[PDB]
């Protein structure tokens, strides 16, 4: 017989950082395996399609990076823009909305994220189809939609709703009675604004916060450095420099030394491409997780527990980062725990009564009904509770009284 | 021509390389055949291949008020 | 030949402590420990919420609390009988090892 | 060549395990720590706990 | 005009089993290929990384 109901909350913005794409490398394998050499190229043709299926495999990875980036960001049919006046009921998005002063019109927090993240041998790096300036129009559209229209721009066309009425809707989503917002609206606006302040302090001070995106950029750079270093190996040949073999040996002998290099460079390219195909599946599963979090957290409100960081989810704001995305997940966390005696049901005039919504609680002398997530006591009435059965059935029921709103109106 | 300047190679220099034969058009459209770096190409009007910066969608402000 | 096996960072004992914590939390505080602080709740009331969450009015639980507790207790006993006799029950983990 | 074959198979198999681990982690959060409204996510029937 | 409404219920418990991890193997590529052999190891070095 004891329930703890928290008499207060804190609103916590948690950064979640996700890889969304990787560097669109592509390698002219016929240049890497045989560089500017006719004699070597003719020998490499004896291996049939071992080259064009590697040109093909890397092209499949490169093409799907724009698929990943389009699926994550382009979840919006229109480029929504914020109003001139920022009349958002006290909430302050100015640190996550665009800065018109910049050449590429990223937000303040998008500039921190773009700061914290850091050949001749047939290797190339293809550009993304969406420039980091177009990604920043899409996150600004998702975000100007999220702020002015809530989830409704995911269901239909954006429907405007005041931000103090959009958060009141999200408080009903976590089961907190929406007057708990209005009676605390300045406190909630200030905790959101203060929690966005901590994001800048985190991201400005602590470069290791971006660890997933810098890890993805390091793995791709380490694989290319390994691939380029593997040109320097002999693989049993007299020399790793193809021109030194050709300038010294006649064809009947040069071909043998070259075949040794071809075998080694081809196996060493297949190793890179296999690693990139498995690494691209690891990023594709992260792009689909980022696309799913965009759809359920940003375009919506998630009932999934711990999907949008610790706490009951309220909303999320996407920010872009180099080859990734960042969600500033806003969550209600219940804070000041209090202790109460509690009852499964209450007995009045032989009947058993249960709360339509909330928990019967006792500070120690009186009984109240109140929502589970926020201590807000109410005098117990036929409007908060319903009758079913009688006192002789419920285990641990208590003999209180339940008030009738009609009696005094007919008594007087 | 990927990752080259329009030197060594109706010519449009993009960050994807030197694009030859496509007309550069100021009007944006939905992306059709992607080139890269924000540029897509398509066959349109008399018809020819054109290149343009792709549209991300129609612009639509929300009539937000308190 | 150069083939070795490294130990896991979390030993079986440590895993058991985590499942114990998750279980103790689930039983004594419902879902509140997931969101924030573990807020104690009488187990029967916790179940009442669990019932409302599936579209069944809470009075059903209380009126049938003895039945529900008995069905639960019996169901767990059945789990033990299955796991203790059906080797194939853990095929998903045995297959990884194999 | 034998090692390369082994390692490649381990990387692919590891990806399968990782996906399973991710699912298990998702369930822990959305099944043990909460209550699932997602059908057949946490067994057949209406999930309680 | 006909609806079936349950009059009784049963609480059932089901078991769902998921892999989380796999054995953390580690292979010494040099010892595997050229176990205790200097002559073999020097040849192995010609394969670079
Ligand atoms: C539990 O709450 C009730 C209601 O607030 C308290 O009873 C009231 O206490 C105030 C302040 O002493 C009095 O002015 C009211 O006349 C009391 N009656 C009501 C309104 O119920 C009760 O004292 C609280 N529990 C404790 C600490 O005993
Ligand atoms: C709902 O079903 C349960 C059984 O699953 C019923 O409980 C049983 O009742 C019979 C008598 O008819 C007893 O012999 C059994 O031992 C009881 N089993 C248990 C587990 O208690 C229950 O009465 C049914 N309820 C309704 C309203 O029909
Ligand atoms: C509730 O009672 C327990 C008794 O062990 C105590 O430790 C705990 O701090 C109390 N909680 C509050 C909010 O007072
Ligand atoms: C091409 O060369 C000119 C100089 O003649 C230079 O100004 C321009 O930026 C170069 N463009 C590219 C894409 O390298
Ligand atoms: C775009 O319009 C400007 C005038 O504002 C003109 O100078 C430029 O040549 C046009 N570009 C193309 C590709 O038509």
């Amino acid at each position: 017989n004891s329930i703890a109901i928290p008499t207060n909350f804190t609103i916590s913005v948690t950064t979640e950082i996700l890889p969304v794409s990787m560097t669109k490398t592509s390698v002219d394998c016929t240049m890497y395996i045989c560089g500017d050499s006719t004699e070597c190229s003719n020998l490499l043709l004896q291996y049939g399609s071992f080259c064009t299926q590697l040109n093909r495999a890397l092209t499949g990875i490169a093409v799907e990076q724009d698929k990943n980036t389009q699926e994550v960001f382009a979840q919006v049919k229109q480029i929504y823009k914020t109003p001139p006046i920022k009349d958002f009921g006290g909430f302050n998005f100015s640190q996550i909305l665009p800065d018109p002063s910049k050449p590429s019109k990223r937000s303040f927090i998008e500039d921190l994220l773009f700061n914290k993240v850091t050949k001749f041998n047939g290797l190339t790096v293809l550009p993304p189809l969406l420039t980091d300036e177009m990604i920043a129009q899409y996150t600004s559209a998702l975000l100007a939609g999220t702020i002015t229209s809530g989830w409704t721009f995911g269901a239909g066309a954006a429907l405007q709703i005041p931000f103090a009425m959009q958060m009141a809707y999200r408080f009903n989503g976590i089961g907190v009675t929406q007057n708990v917002l209005y009676e605390n609206q300045k406190l909630i606006a200030n905790q959101f604004n203060s929690a966005i302040g901590k994001i800048q302090d985190s991201l400005s001070s602590t470069a290791s916060a971006l660890g997933k995106l810098q890890d993805v950029v390091n793995q791709n750079a380490q694989a290319l450095n390994t691939l380029v270093k593997q040109l320097s190996s002999n693989f049993g040949a007299i020399s790793s420099v193809l021109n030194d073999i050709l300038s010294r040996l006649d064809p009947p002998e040069a071909e043998v030394q070259i075949d040794r290099l071809i075998t080694g460079r081809l196996q060493s390219l297949q190793t890179y491409v296999t690693q990139q195909l498995i690494r691209a599946a690891e990023i594709r599963a992260s792009a689909n997780l980022a696309a799913t979090k965009m759809s359920e957290c940003v375009l919506g409100q998630s009932k999934r527990v711990d999907f949008c960081g610790k706490g009951y989810h309220l909303m999320s704001f996407p920010q872009s980062a180099p080859h990734g995305v960042v969600f500033l997940h806003v969550t209600y966390v219940p804070a000041q725990e209090k202790n109460f005696t509690t009852a499964p049901a209450i007995c009045h005039d032989g009947k058993a009564h249960f709360p339509r919504e909330g928990v019967f609680v006792s500070n120690g002398t009186h009984w109240f009904v109140t929502q589970r997530n926020f201590y807000e006591p109410q005098i117990i009435t036929t409007d908060n509770t319903f009758v079913s059965g009688n006192c002789d059935v419920v285990i641990g029921i208590v003999n209180n009284t339940v008030y009738d709103p009609l009696q005094p109106e007919l008594d007087s | 021509y990927q990752d080259v300047n329009c030197t060594e190679v109706n010519v449009f220099q993009t960050r994807a390389g030197c694009l030859i034969g496509a007309e550069h058009v100021n009007n944006s459209y939905e992306c059709d055949i992607p080139i890269g770096a924000g540029i897509c190409a398509s066959y349109q009007t008399s018809q020819s291949i054109i290149a343009y910066t792709m549209s991300l969608g129609a612009e639509n402000s929300v009539a937000y008020s308190n």
